[PDB]
């Protein structure tokens, strides 16, 4: 054998096994969320608080693309800053050159392609991140997940982390029940329940809630962070629910 | 054809005593026949109880003693923290003087 | 074992291991100390020597006028990225003529250092840092680790048995963070947190070493008889 | 044995990383099928989206390279995409260096011989795909030709591609044998369409909703997928049938 | 194999710890700093009798305040020089004075770390930098291939190192003497020499501020070796 | 990373020895066995072809004798296509020496400068030898007539009379129990063929195993030619010494 | 290019590759210098195991740097060509920029820095070789001799030798070489030099080289019978 | 610089060269050798630009010189001159061309035969039995049209040279301040010290 | 990254072999058998075509490649390989010959360029070597007929005739049989067609073998009229319907 010891290497089975062991890497960080909404998309994360002495809402772990596309991700929290300021460069070049920002699949594919470059070369080492992404462009609202391997989909909920399972689950309830559509604000206090019903994987040490979102009619389309009366009105919410 | 010089007028004067010295200049700014400035400012403390003039060309003194203040920064930083005399100063610009040999900076510099 | 060859492999439980090796030369290194107010950031540092004959490594570095780091594990590496923030913060002044905010001077040294962990032949630095600042949005204290992460806390240690000056600093956080307008208490506060990692030695004269910066404070060291009055 | 890791010669004149790459093709557990109309050139492939919370509609292995070239994929997403983008590109420096619409076979050529280029130069990869590509071309009239990880291609009468690819091929083999020609004999793409997806059903056993199938429709001047609405429409001619 | 520039699980650089054990192997050198200077001596150790002891150059001159001994495989340690010499007269031209002995040192240790996959290894030799400026007076630094650096009242490297840095830390004080400091060099020399010690296998050499690095003759080491032998018999 | 797979072609043994350059030569010792003798009116140059097939076209072949320039030949033992890389290059640096001085270039400067490019391969680059030893027959208006020889180590010597190739062991037993100094070039022919006659590992010598060339002072007054012996050439000669 | 590190550190602290490097120059034939009261005398052993030679043309051992100082060498024979090239190159490069011939030592300081510079670079071997280098400095009639290896490290000798069994030569010379009184004139000197390769050798035919080297420029080759002279003196004076 | 000579005799080559380095209203020197020997038979005399002379000349003698010791052997006087020619010839289509004027007076050995070369700056070589360079010629190969004769020998090629430098000092308009003439034949390359 | 392989991945065993063109040559025995013939006043080349499906269309896949109006190539082992070889010999007998001379290069020479890219691949850094063994029939004014074959390790021999790959060993042995110095191409043609019987196994016609010819210059091919000196070229493919006749009178 001797197949897992570097990348970009087949096995017999036809699987680069180093891709697979940075899939261990993310499976092992906190839990991020994404959830589609009407006009929008709403993205959350879970903090664990490690120690007293962290300063709270000084750790941000949910980064911005431009000014319409938010990023989250699970894993080595080095590798997706990385990614996010590849994805920086990669939406303004795009915008310098076509002069409209960059469209939610386009940059999907930017990073996409960017991560898939990881996994070609025995020099390099793959992407110890899955990424949860997407804001608002011209056709409307999208969400998408990027896994190490290069392999992302468009989402109606996403999720990554160590409660991966447990958010999917309450995700795809979410779907089930809400045919129509999720609303921008009701999707945020559904992030912060997920969240919350996440941390049942993680529930050593407590945990620090951190919301963002974009949507066309509440931040007119422009990535926001959800701070003061919104997020505390969403831990609320998900604090209710838990009993 | 772009001219990239330009002259910004004023003048400076340097005075040494026995256990002082002076650095004046006037605080008008120029071009052609008009006045741009009445007070703009061109003689700068740089560190280390040296003063510092670059008259001529303003572009070109401003971004002389910008630098020359930025090597006194990391003079502190690469010998612990020891004070730039006034003779190592004036060494340290003819480099970055002479560095420009071929285009240079356009100024009358006195510290 | 056979994935730590280089960083630029993967444990089959996705570990990286020249990554944790070089976290582990931060474990060797003398204990440092960090802790804020809102007016005032602190660094305490236990300089180590060879022997007797020999004189104690400098742990503390300045960066700017107002920011500066303590280090711990391999010193040359943190004179590298020492400098890069010297640069960077100088960068910010002369072209933008505005001071480098700490959170962005802790952002540049994560994104520099995963650099290391996922391209073929180069390594992890073998560092930790501690970075104090004073900036627009008041006082500041971040921990660098080689892996990338770096953390903004409102106190901290790095280096040997760290873990005794940490816990003390947990217990303490709500007496020294509203040190304000009082230099010297905030010291006081950091070699008091410093003194829980000794084991057999005490602190002596040009063994102690402290910086400080804050709103009415150039970042300024404090070596030799300067800090025998903390003693 | 690090001639099974990189791109060398075994002791059996063999290249075991180009091997394991025609086994990562299959990883994806999808059968896609090519034929060839008259005046048109039809390619389906299944759709399988396991996960509820996926976006269907953004679920694809069919890509539009060029106006006129379509392309599927067998094999994973992120070399299905990589191969996607290099060929668009291809197709696009192709037209404005030479002044006319790459044509589906020397795009075809190009993408083997890069595809080769991985099986030589030790520091690439091969891609775990094979790319089938589908056009009507102005001089050759309705092709097929197909690419894989060891750069090799050539052109189709009909082609299938998968895990189950010899049942659909056997059963295009029958079909040709007769009906004594090297296409289907029929005028509308809607019907060869039609004719593609009954085909693909006697071959593999299994029903197909709309949900179910992918379908790319190549005809003079322009190459499209069908929305599944689209499919849905050709599925109840076929069940009337 | 294994990259060059790896770490090992305790947390060290291969290759520069081995580096270390490569200056065990090499000759002793030692390096005393007094107030009224800094004194360098240095085991020759010639590996035949026909070799030219004279020509054994192991102490070095970087700048007229600035001496050097070194250590280990002293064929690393041209380039080093050749570094440091270029780095003090081009501080003196850009600045018009003479260069700090520490900031010499620190540019030294810089290349240090220029290795990987820069120069292919790190260098085999450690060096004993000793000098004097304005500042902070007489130094002596001790320059490894780590890229660390350490001053030091006294020190010693090479074979004997170990022993002869236990005899220094009981013999050193504060207010040694020049005088006193070259015979006690000569005397933690001969303890630690294999071969017996003389004015040819041994070489001492000094920095004041007055007369600068000096590298004593011959004559002038034998004078003080002879002194060294009586005052240890007279007692 | 690529580290690996590296060979490391251009390193020491613990032996002091380059591994790469001695299975060369061993690779050299399989190669069809090619003969220089110097004569004091000449230099024969002879070479045994590699089991040659009987459909293989014989007179427009080239295998073993090449022409460098007017002046100087190489006899090769090795891989063919290894010594046509080398042979290209040194084609070139005989030109370049007779553009820059107006003179034909000295043999030993050319061998020189052969073996310094195979001296390189051995030292750096991480790139494996070139399988190929040389022997140069030549002349300039200095030394006279002068055989050499390099191997793939870059090291190059002078000859009187020299094999590489296979059997070189018996064959320079047999070159220096029957070579004189006082040789001519007919004699030196004759010597070349009989040797290869008894060390060739095949049944008999014939016409259609053999490249055969000669360097004699044979043209008019004070001046080189150059002789890359034809098939029916070589078949005359062969019978001439009484070998078939 | 080709990068690897091929020159590194074990464990024990040795540099292999180096080490290895002076095991192919103990193979090499061996060579000696012997320096009088006002001469220099390089000798070199030829192996007779090559018969059919042709010594007009066969590279000598001993190879002119300039017209003033001469280089012999032990160990890979192509190595010592492109030590023997740079080292020609740069003494007409220094000439042309100081106006003054190179020094003995100044030359070997080159050389044994080039070698030097080959055991830490990226992508290379260290030199097979150790050289002799030998000579007199301009306007000067003090006699050099010195010494470089594989390592880098030179060094100046009143004689040595390097090679193969050099250290039954070395012996020898340890033993016969008065410091306080070198061979006062031209022929003791060669004498004892092939007095110290008849100890290893084998016969003293056509295996032994000597090359003479003198002060302002004053070379010379010895020839076969000049040099079975002093082999057939020797012998006679043996027999006692 | 200005006035270099050179006479092909039956048994040797005769270069003289201006001994003036006159720059503005000044002459600097008035003892100035502009001739450097390439190898034991081989000698250049040079004019041109200043610093470009000087520089050309010794780069190459270093080359010669360095060929010398790699082979241990002598080039011939055309194999020289052929190397120079080539280094003028690249030069001229250089970023800065060496704007010098040589000839290269030699003895082959190996043909026991003296031979003079003129080279200008562009690379223009001609073997010739006298040459001149600069405006030196207007005045000198008329002159030795007339006068010389192929069989001649070195005293007399020095009397015809006498006549070339009589003729130079009586029309030149500037003071060139005498010549330094040499010898160049079988025995190797020696100085006149008398002219 | 970067291509980081600037070693070489062939080398020298102890035994003296070089292991990856002894593969190579293992990968050229197992491919499919090509031959060449040369007659008098033509040379034949010819290979099977081993169709991969029968959905495959074979006539898109051409085993015989023109490389010049009057050099042709045919090989066995792997295609892919070939292909690009093909591309690359096309190129160099431009960039190095043609856009020099102004005339197309002799059969010798672009046969040397193409062993020396083959030979390129043997030693140069991060590359193996070429899977194939070629065989390039050609004509030219000053050589008339040839026929060459091209080896993984870059060597070239000219051959009256041979055949490379699968049942090499028994179709050498036939064309001894048959060869000899005054055939004819026709003859040629014929005996090709024979040999290659042997080796196919399944179906032998027009449309599973691919055969070629270097004979007469071929003005109806050339594509224009008016320069007298500009014949046409004298490398033409057999078409399905004239390979089919010759196999009636077998
Ligand atoms: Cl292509
Ligand atoms: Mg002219």
């Amino acid at each position: 054998t001797g197949y897992d010891l570097s990348n970009s290497v087949f096995s017999p089975d036809g699987r680069n096994f180093q891709v697979e062991y940075a899939v261990k890497a993310v499976e092992n960080g906190t839990t991020s969320i994404g959830i589609k909404c009407n006009d929008g998309v709403v993205f959350a994360v879970e903090k664990l608080i490690t120690s007293k002495l962290l300063v709270p809402q000084k750790n941000v772990k949910i980064q911005v693309v431009d000014r319409h596309i938010g990023c989250v991700y699970s894993g080595l929290i080095p590798d997706g800053r990385h990614l996010v300021n590849r994805g920086r460069e990669e939406a303004a070049s795009f915008k310098k050159l076509y002069k409209t920002p960059i469209p939610i699949p386009a940059f999907a594919d930017r990073l996409g392609q960017y991560v898939q470059a990881h996994t070609l070369y025995n020099s390099v080492r793959p992407f110890g991140v899955s990424t949860i992404f997407g804001g608002v462009d011209k056709n409307g609202a999208h969400l998408y997940m990027l896994e190490p391997s290069g392999s992302y989909w468009g989402y109606k909920g996403a999720a990554t982390g160590k409660g991966r399972q447990s958010a999917k689950a309450e995700l795809e309830k979410l779907v089930d029940h809400h045919p129509e559509g999720l609303s921008a604000r009701e999707a945020v206090k559904q992030a912060a329940k997920i969240i919350y019903l996440a941390h049942e994987d993680n529930k050593e040490k407590d945990f620090e809630l951190e919301i963002s979102w974009c949507s066309l009619s509440e931040t007119n389309g422009l990535h926001k962070f959800v701070k003061g009366d919104l997020l505390q009105e969403a831990i609320d919410f998900a604090q209710k629910e838990i009993n | 054809q772009f001219n990239p010089y330009g002259d910004n007028g004023g003048t400076i004067l340097g005075i040494a005593g026995e256990d002082f010295a002076v650095l004046a200049g006037d605080t008008r700014n120029i071009t052609d026949y008009s006045i741009n400035s009445r007070y703009e400012p061109k003689v700068f403390d740089c560190g280390d109880n040296i003063v510092m003039s670059a008259n001529g060309f303003a572009a070109d003194g401003d971004a002389l003693v910008k630098r020359f203040k930025n090597s006194v920064k990391w003079y502190h930083f690469d010998h612990n923290d020891k004070k730039l005399s006034i003779n190592s100063a004036a060494r340290n610009i003819q480099h970055l003087l002479y560095g420009k040999r071929f285009f240079p900076y356009y100024v009358h510099t006195i510290i | 074992n056979n994935y730590d060859g280089d960083t630029v492999t993967f444990s089959p439980t996705g570990r990286l291991f020249q990554v944790e090796y070089a976290l582990e030369a931060i474990k060797q290194g003398s204990v440092t100390v960090g802790l804020r107010s809102n007016t005032h950031a602190v660094l305490v540092a236990l300089k180590r020597n060879a022997d007797e004959l020999s004189s104690y490594q400098k742990k503390i570095i300045k960066c700017d006028e107002h920011m500066g780091l303590s280090l711990a594990g391999l010193a040359p590496d943190a004179r590298v990225l020492s400098n890069y923030l010297r640069q960077q913060c100088n960068y910010s002044s002369l072209v933008f003529n505005r001071k480098l905010a700490v959170e962005r001077a802790g952002h540049l040294l994560c994104d520099k250092a995963q650099k290391n962990t996922q391209s073929y032949g180069g390594r992890p630095y073998g560092v930790g840092l501690l970075i104090i600042g004073y900036d627009k949005s008041g006082a500041h204290l971040l921990e660098f680790q080689p892996s990338g992460n770096v953390t903004e806390l409102y106190g901290t240690a790095i280096g040997a048995r760290s873990q005794g000056a940490k816990t003390y600093l947990e217990r303490t956080l709500d007496t020294f963070i509203k040190i304000d307008g009082n230099p010297d208490e905030l010291i006081k506060a950091g070699v008091e947190a410093i003194s829980q990692s000794l084991r057999d030695e005490s602190l002596t004269v040009d063994n102690l070493s402290i910086a400080i910066v804050g709103k009415d404070t150039p970042f300024t060291i404090y070596d030799g008889e300067a800090v025998a009055k903390y003693i | 044995g690090y001639d099974r890791h990189i791109t060398i010669f075994s002791p059996e004149g063999r290249l075991y990383q180009v091997e394991y790459a025609f086994k990562a093709t299959n990883q994806t557990n999808i059968n896609s099928l090519a034929v060839r109309g008259k005046d048109c050139t039809v390619v389906i492939s299944q759709k399988k989206v396991p996960d509820k919370l996926l976006d269907p509609t953004t679920v694809s292995y069919i890509f539009c390279i060029s106006r006129t070239i379509g392309m599927v994929v067998n094999g994973p997403i992120p070399d299905a995409r990589n191969a996607a983008l290099r060929a668009k590109a291809e197709a696009a420096e192709f037209r404005y260096k030479y002044g006319y619409d790459m044509p589906c076979d020397v795009l075809a050529k190009r993408m083997a011989n890069l595809s080769q280029i991985y099986t030589q130069r030790a520091y690439m990869r091969p891609l775990g795909v094979i790319l089938t590509f589908v056009s009507v071309d102005e001089e050759l009239g309705p092709s097929i030709y197909k690419t894989d990880p060891a750069g090799y291609y050539v052109g189709y009468k009909a082609t299938a591609t998968g895990p189950k690819q010899q049942e659909i091929t056997t059963n295009l083999e029958n079909h040709f044998k007769k009906s004594k020609i090297d296409h289907i004999n029929e005028e509308s793409w809607e019907k060869v369409v039609e004719f593609a997806i009954t085909h693909m059903i006697d071959a593999l056993g299994t029903e197909f909703s709309k949900n179910d199938l992918e379908v790319g429709v190549a005809t003079k001047d322009k190459f499209f997928t069908l929305s599944a609405e689209n499919i849905e429409e050709r599925l109840v001619a076929i069940a009337e049938q | 194999d294994r990259g060059v520039s790896t770490f090992s699980p305790e947390g060290r650089l291969f290759q520069v710890e081995y580096s270390l054990e490569a200056i065990k192997l090499g000759s002793t050198a030692i390096g005393i700093a007094t107030k009224e200077g800094v004194v360098l001596g240095v085991e020759k150790r010639a590996t035949s009798p026909l070799l030219e002891s004279d020509s054994i150059e192991k102490i070095v001159e970087i700048d007229r305040h600035i001496g050097c001994a070194m250590s280990g495989l002293t064929a690393d340690a041209r380039s080093m020089i050749e570094h440091a010499r270029t780095a003090a007269v081009t501080h003196n031209l850009y600045y018009d004075e003479d260069i700090n002995v520490e900031s010499l040192t620190q540019s030294v240790c810089d290349l240090a770390l220029r290795f990987g996959e820069l120069m292919s290894r790190p260098f085999g030799v450690a060096l004993l930098i000793a000098g004097h400026d304005a500042d902070d007076g007489y130094q002596l630094f001790h320059a490894e291939p780590s890229g660390t650096f350490y001053r030091y009242n006294a020190k010693a490297i090479g074979s004997g190192s170990e022993g002869a840095q236990a005899e220094l830390l009981n013999e050193w004080h504060s207010s040694l003497t020049l005088k006193e400091a070259e015979l006690l060099v000569l005397k933690i020399l001969k303890q630690v020499m294999e071969e017996k010690l003389d004015e040819n296998n041994a070489q001492l050499s000094c920095i004041t501020k007055q007369d600068g690095f000096k590298i004593y003759d011959n004559e002038k080491t034998a004078e003080l070796i002879k002194e060294l032998k009586e005052k240890e018999a007279a007692e | 990373g690529s580290r690996r797979y590296d060979s490391r072609t251009t390193i020491f043994s613990p032996e002091g020895r380059l591994y790469q350059v001695e299975y060369a030569l061993e690779s050299i010792s399989h190669a069809g066995t090619a003969i220089g003798i110097m004569a004091s009116d000449g230099i024969v140059l002879a070479a045994e072809r590699k089991v040659t097939s009987t459909l293989l076209e014989q007179d427009t072949s080239t295998e073993k004798l090449y022409k460098l320039n007017d002046k100087i030949a190489v006899a090769v033992a090795g891989l063919t296509a290894d010594a046509e890389i080398l042979i290209n290059t040194a084609r070139i640096h005989a030109q370049n020496y007779l553009k820059t001085y107006n003179e034909d270039i000295p043999v030993e400067i050319l061998v020189r400068r052969l073996s310094d490019i195979k001296q390189g391969y051995t030292q750096h680059g991480g790139l494996r030898p070139f399988g190929v030893s040389f022997i140069y027959a030549g002349y300039d208006d200095r030394y006279g007539y002068q055989l050499y020889t390099s191997n793939p180590s870059g090291n190059y010597t002078g000859w009187k009379a020299i094999s590489v190739g296979a059997n070189t062991s018996a064959a320079q037993t047999l070159l220096q129990m029957d070579y004189k100094d006082d040789m001519k070039v007919d004699d030196a022919i004759e010597l070349a063929l009989k040797t290869l006659s008894k060390t060739t590992d095949s049944s008999a010598l014939t016409y259609d195993r053999l490249e055969f060339a000669t360097i004699r002072k044979g043209a008019n007054d004070g001046e080189v030619y150059q002789k890359i012996f034809k098939p029916q050439e070589i078949k005359d000669i062969l019978v001439k010494t009484g070998i078939t | 290019g080709y990068d690897r590190a091929l020159s590194i550190f074990s464990p024990d602290g040795h540099i292999f590759q180096v080490e290895y490097a002076l095991e192919a120059v103990k193979r090499g034939t061996c060579a000696v210098g012997v320096k009088g009261k006002n001469c220099v005398v390089l000798g070199c052993e030829r192996r007779s195991t090559l018969k059919l030679q042709d010594t007009r043309i066969t590279p000598s051992k001993v190879s002119k740097i300039d017209s003033h100082v001469v280089l012999s060498f032990s160990g890979l024979n192509a190595d010592s060509r492109i030590l023997i090239e740079k080292a020609r190159v740069e003494a007409q490069s220094h000439r042309l920029t100081l106006e003054d011939p190179v020094t003995v030592e100044y030359l070997t300081r080159y050389v044994a820095g080039v070698q030097q510079r080959y055991t830490q670079s990226g992508g290379v071997r260290p030199f097979g070789v150790s050289t002799l280098i030998a000579g007199f400095d301009p306007r000067d009639d003090e006699p050099k001799l010195y010494q470089t290896e594989p390592s880098g490290i030179y060094s100046s000798w009143s004689a040595q030798t390097i090679g193969r069994n050099s250290k039954t030569v070395r012996e020898f010379l340890e033993k016969n070489y008065d410091r306080k009184e070198p061979p006062a004139t031209v022929e003791e000197c060669v004498k004892l030099t092939v007095r110290s390769l008849l100890e290893v050798v084998q016969t003293g035919a056509k295996n032994i080289e000597i090359t003479v080297v003198k002060p302002d420029s004053d070379i010379v080759a010895l020839s076969s019978e000049e040099i079975n002279q002093y082999v057939t003196q020797i012998e006679q004076e043996k027999q006692e | 610089m200005d006035i270099i000579l050179g006479i092909r005799v039956q048994d040797s080559v005769i270069l003289a060269s201006s001994k003036a380095v006159t720059r503005g209203i000044s002459v600097l020197k008035d003892s100035d050798d502009k001739t450097r020997q390439l190898s034991p038979h081989t000698l250049m005399s040079f004019a041109g630009e200043a610093g470009d002379t000087v520089q050309f000349a010794e780069y190459i003698q270093a080359n010669i010189q360095l060929y010398s010791i790699r082979e241990d052997y002598e080039l011939s006087p055309q194999a020289v001159s052929s190397f120079v020619r080539q280094e003028l010839a690249k030069s001229i289509r250089s970023r800065r061309p060496y704007q010098v004027n040589v000839l290269i007076g030699g003895y082959d050995k190996k043909k026991n035969k003296p031979e003079l070369y003129q080279i200008d700056y562009l690379g223009t070589k001609v073997e010739l039995p006298y040459g001149a360079h600069g405006y030196s010629g207007f005045y000198t190969f008329s002159l030795l049209d007339h006068h010389y004769r192929p069989d001649m020998t070195t005293e007399e090629g020095l009397d015809l040279l006498k006549l070339c430098v009589q003729e130079l000092e009586k029309r030149m308009p500037m003071d060139f301040k005498g010549v330094i003439v040499k010898i160049v034949d079988k025995d190797g390359i020696r100085q006149v010290d008398d002219f | 990254m970067t291509d980081r392989y600037s070693f070489s991945l062939t080398t020298f065993s102890p035994s003296g072999k070089l292991g990856q063109i002894d593969y190579a040559l293992t990968a050229v025995k197992q491919g499919v058998t090509s031959l060449g013939i040369k007659a008098t006043n033509g040379v034949v080349i010819a290979t099977e075509k081993k169709s991969s499906s029968p959905l495959a269309m074979s006539e898109t896949l051409s085993k015989v490649s023109l490389l010049t109006p009057d050099i042709g190539a045919v090989y066995s082992g792997m295609g892919p390989d070939y292909r690009v070889l093909v591309d690359k010999s096309r190129k160099v007998a431009h960039t190095s010959y043609k856009r020099i001379y102004g005339e197309y290069p002799p059969t010798k020479l672009l046969v040397s360029e193409v062993a020396k890219i083959m030979q390129e691949a043997t030693q140069s850094g991060g590359v193996r070597p070429f899977g194939v063994s070629l065989l390039i029939a050609g004509h030219d004014e000053f050589n008339g007929f040839s026929l060459y074959q091209v080896d993984p390790s870059g060597s070239y021999f000219p051959w009256k005739a041979t055949a490379i790959g699968k049942g090499s060993v028994a179709a050498k042995t036939f064309l001894e049989k048959r060869w000899n110095d005054e055939l004819e191409l026709e003859d040629a043609i014929h005996i090709a067609l024979l040999t290659l019987k042997e080796s196919v196994e399944g179906e032998f016609n027009g449309d599973t073998i691919e055969l070629a010819i270097i004979g007469d210059e071929n003005p109806d091919l050339l594509g224009y009229t008016g320069i007298p000196t500009d014949k046409g070229p004298r490398f033409r493919k057999l078409t399905s319907q004239e390979i089919n006749d010759r196999l009636e009178a077998l």
